[PDB]
């Protein structure tokens, strides 16, 4: 039984980049022929392993993250980063073990519009520990002031949105962005003969 | 949470809230400039009402921050910019009133017709019929007719609406902590608080004189060059001891003199190094001028230009299909989007000025990593200066027949080389005076000391005194000639020509010895120099957020404005005209008029 890699790349909706969504998978034969055979990422750099030896390689389960960031956050998908996603919306820890993969989506996600369903959290207290995820929505002390439920001054809502509009930048432009990660453990899936 | 912490947090808010709406605002702006329409022009209000009620609303939650606690540099400029009560510091109805005259200034100025006292079924406005005279006729009487129809009938309309601008905008800068609206402008120059770069609006007055009067000796020897030929085009008509009247000066209000070419050509023998006709005749396109002009960023170690650049610029009139604007402008949306505008015709002229707009994409292609308060020059004369750099270098000789335009048997003669510096001493030194003089007059209206009774009294003692120019025609208080041009009836400082002017060649002469160039300054091709490239890309991306005068010296490599790198541009004129005078009195008396 094929591992549903497809699932978490071909998908319909993506989620917002700081209310992103990981997907656990397990035993299963994991075919890479798709990945590797295909000019068609944005980016697709590695980390812990190598790109093409990964076929012969078994793991515990494999976590799949998935999201949405501009081009230009694109960067901070890397270990150690202290950008605006790194540390308030997706942090991967110094020891990541995985690969990185993104595509343009100009075409579905951005519209005439703008397209402000994508979303990034701007204001947070502390940074993200990594592999943490915060779907808060409370409203950012940022003076000293008591919010009271209520935004304005010194309380600023701390979501804030794209306005992907398909006439931006390389930078400013949408990229789904998927994220493998690789569990290890001394426990007894996931191989590719 | 410090005041500073909380004004840093307000500016990151700010900088992703503020992005959104200038792209919005900018995008229907530049769904009318290239589609009239009475749906984009409303369109394009709206959206520049939301963002201008965006800022209004900011500027007071910027001012929640007092600026006396910041010690960051970067936040504390930036919270000085938003803070700018500017026009919200007035009443309801007297601003109110103030948007109502800076409209109807701005419509007689673009809607002035005069009409023809010999066939007056024709009547022309200032383009294309007022210009095409004031550049092409050669009739004293006709030439006098179109420059002071335009100044007794818009320039008469003005008037009055030009008393109650200065009364009005006066309130504004005094209310904002201002000496007059004069200490308003100078104070884009001004730098407060960094130790040793510091720069006072005073200081503006100061140098930009002191730099003039050691202007003023070209100057008058190009002047008494340029008399001499003027007196053989209108002969009885120029006294050669007397200033030029202002008629005779190559436009509306001689701002430039170039239409004298044809009269003031050294050497007319010569082949002109002009390739209209190699660029028409090699069925060159509107595509070829501007992907030719992205070829000379990149050959020196600049980025391209974006995708959205070529896909969503407006390359060429749009045909009758579609009516806009056909003003060359370089467009920077914000959100990484940079666009170009221009009605491109297959002609040199379009070529260098494809390199000129282009110049200020790159400018703005690199300074779009600040913050979005820092995305500007350095000061207002500073992208002007970076795209007439691009102007220089690509009208080079050696750099047309690098190009392709220009053959390669052309001989560089030292008439040639005359030909080229009076053709660009025309343009370049010949506006000096007149637009110091202007600025001047404005100062001094802003700061009170010329009477209302006495405007066009002064305005002309400065004329004759100044730049060397003489009204053909007595014009009195009800007149109001300064208004007849662009930049002072539609609120547009004007001294950034002038600080451009002297920006620009120290520029180019640094950029051309980090090039390593040799010869004649004026005979420096740029291309395939990546060093001196990111030497001034060093300057480029610095934005705003350094000090002008930091700013400058990464590029230069000084602290203030200069002019000897203009004056040794125009060094092989310069001792060239002193000899062309050597018969031939320098200077003028102020006290001929051209009637009694
Ligand atoms: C998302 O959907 C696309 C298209 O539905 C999937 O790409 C497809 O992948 C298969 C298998 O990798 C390709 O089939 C063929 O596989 C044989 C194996 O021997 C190979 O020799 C052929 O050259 C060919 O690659 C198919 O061509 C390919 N189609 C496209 C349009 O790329 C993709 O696998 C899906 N996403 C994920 C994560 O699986
Ligand atoms: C005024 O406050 C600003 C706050 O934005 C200061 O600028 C920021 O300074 C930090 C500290 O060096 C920079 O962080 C660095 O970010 C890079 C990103 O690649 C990272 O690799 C480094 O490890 C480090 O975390 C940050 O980039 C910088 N941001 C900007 C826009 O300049 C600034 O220094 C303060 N100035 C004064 C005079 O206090
Ligand atoms: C010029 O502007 C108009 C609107 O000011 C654009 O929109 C056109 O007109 C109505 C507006 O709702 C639409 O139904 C049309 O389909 C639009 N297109 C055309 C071709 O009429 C129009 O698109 C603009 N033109 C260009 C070339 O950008
Ligand atoms: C700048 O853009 C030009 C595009 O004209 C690049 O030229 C590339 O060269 C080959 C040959 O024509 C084309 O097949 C490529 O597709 C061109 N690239 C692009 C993006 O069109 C040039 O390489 C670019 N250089 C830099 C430094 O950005
Ligand atoms: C910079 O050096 C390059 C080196 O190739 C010159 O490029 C060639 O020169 C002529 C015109 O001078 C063109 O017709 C050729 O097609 C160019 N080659 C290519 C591959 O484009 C370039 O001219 C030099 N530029 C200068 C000296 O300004
Ligand atoms: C702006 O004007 C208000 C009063 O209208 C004043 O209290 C405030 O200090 C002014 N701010 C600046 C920066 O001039
Ligand atoms: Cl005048
Ligand atoms: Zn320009």
């Amino acid at each position: 039984n094929l591992c549903p890699f497809g699932e978490v790349f071909n998908a319909t909706k993506f989620p917002s980049v700081y209310a992103w969504e990981r997907k656990k998978i397990s035993n299963c034969v994991a075919d890479y022929s798709v990945l590797y055979n295909s000019t068609f990422f944005s980016t697709f750099k590695c980390y812990g392993v190598s790109a093409t030896k990964l076929n012969d390689l078994c793991f515990s389960n494999v976590y799949a993250d998935s999201f949405v960031v501009k081009g230009d956050d694109v960067r901070q998908i890397a270990p150690g980063q202290t950008g605006v996603i790194a540390d308030y919306n997706y942090k991967l820890p110094d020891d990541f073990m995985g690969c990185v993969l993104a595509w343009n989506t100009r075409n579905i996600d951005a519209t005439s519009t703008g397209n402000y369903n994508y979303k990034y959290r701007l204001f947070r207290k502390s940074k993200l520990k990594p592999f943490e995820r915060d779907i808060s929505t409370e409203i950012y002390q940022a003076g000293n002031k008591p919010c009271n439920g209520v935004a304005g001054s010194n309380c600023y809502s701390p979501l804030q949105s794209y306005g992907f509009r398909p006439t931006y930048g390389v930078g400013h432009q949408p990229y789904r962005v998927v994220v493998l990660s690789f569990e290890l453990l001394n426990a007894p899936t996931v191989c590719g003969p | 949470s410090t005041i500073e912490e909380q004004a840093k947090t307000f500016l990151d808010k700010f900088n992703h809230e503020a992005e959104d709406l200038f792209y919005q605002s900018s995008l229907a702006s530049w769904n009318y400039n290239t589609n009239i329409t009475e749906e984009n022009v409303q369109n394009m209000n709206n959206a520049g009402d939301k963002w201008s009620a965006f800022l209004k609303e900011q500027s007071t939650l910027a001012q929640m921050y007092p600026l006396q606690e910041i010690q960051n540099l970067t936040v504390k400029l930036q919270l000085q910019a938003l803070q700018q009560n500017g026009s919200s510091v007035l009443s309801e109805d007297k601003s109110k009133r103030l948007n109502t005259i800076l409209n109807t200034m701005s419509t007689i100025y673009s809607t002035g017709k005069v009409c023809n006292p010999d066939n007056p079924q024709e009547c022309l406005l200032l383009e294309p019929g007022l210009n095409e005279i004031m550049a092409n006729s050669l009739d004293y009487n006709e030439r006098l007719w179109a420059w002071e129809s335009w100044r007794s009938e818009v320039g008469k309309q003005l008037r009055p609406l030009y008393e109650e601008y200065v009364v009005l905008k006066n309130e504004m800068a005094r209310a904002n902590h201002y000496e007059d609206y004069g200490d308003y402008w100078r104070g884009d120059y001004e730098v407060n608080g960094v130790d040793g770069y510091d720069y006072s609006r005073g200081q503006l007055i100061e140098d930009v004189e002191h730099t003039f009067e050691e202007i003023k000796p070209l100057y008058e020897h190009l002047h008494a060059y340029v008399r001499a030929k003027l007196m053989n085009a209108y002969p009885s008509y120029i006294s050669p001891i007397g200033c030029l009247p202002a008629h005779l000066l190559g436009d509306m209000w001689g701002r430039f003199w170039t239409n004298l070419y044809s009269l003031t050509v050294p050497f007319g023998q010569k082949p002109n190094i002009d390739v209209t006709d190699a660029m028409v005749d090699q069925a060159w396109d509107a595509q070829r001028i501007f992907k030719e002009a992205e070829k000379f960023f990149v050959s020196v170690g600049l980025p391209n230009m974006t995708q959205g650049f070529w896909e969503n610029s407006m390359l060429t009139d749009p045909g009758n299909v579609q009516k806009a604007v056909c003003h060359p402008t370089a467009w920077d949306l914000g959100k990484g989007d940079f666009r170009i505008l221009m009605c491109t015709k297959v002609t040199m002229d379009d070529f260098l000025t494809a390199h000129h707009e282009m110049g200020h994409i790159q400018y703005d292609m690199a300074y779009a990593a600040q913050p979005f308060l820092l995305r500007n020059g350095a000061n207002e004369g500073f992208h002007e200066a970076v795209g007439e750099i691009m102007s220089l270098s690509a009208a080079t000789p050696k750099h047309l027949k690098s190009i392709g335009l220009l053959s390669p048997d052309f001989q560089e003669d030292n008439e040639t080389e005359i030909n080229f510096l009076l053709k660009q001493a025309l343009t370049i030194v010949g506006t000096l005076p007149f637009t110091y003089m202007l600025e001047k007059w404005r100062w001094m209206v802003f700061k009170g000391e010329i009477p209302k009774d006495q405007w066009m009294k002064k305005w002309w003692e400065m004329k004759r005194e100044i730049v060397g120019v003489v009204e053909p025609v007595p014009h009195d208080e009800t007149y109001c000639d300064p208004a007849s041009l662009f930049h002072v009836s539609n609120d547009y400082s004007f001294i950034r020509y002038y600080t451009r002017t002297l920006y620009q060649f120290q520029f180019q002469e640094a950029l051309c010895q980090a090039a390593k160039h040799e010869g004649p300054l004026h005979k420096c091709d740029i291309s395939n120099s990546t060093e001196a490239g990111q030497k001034l890309f060093n300057m480029l991306r610095l934005g705003k957020s350094e000090p002008w005068t930091l700013a400058l010296e990464n590029v230069v490599g000084a602290k203030n404005m200069n002019v000897r790198p203009l004056l040794n541009y125009f060094e092989p004129l310069f001792t060239w005209l002193k000899d062309q005078n050597k018969n031939s009195f320098v200077g003028w008396s102020t006290d001929w008029s051209p009637y009694a």
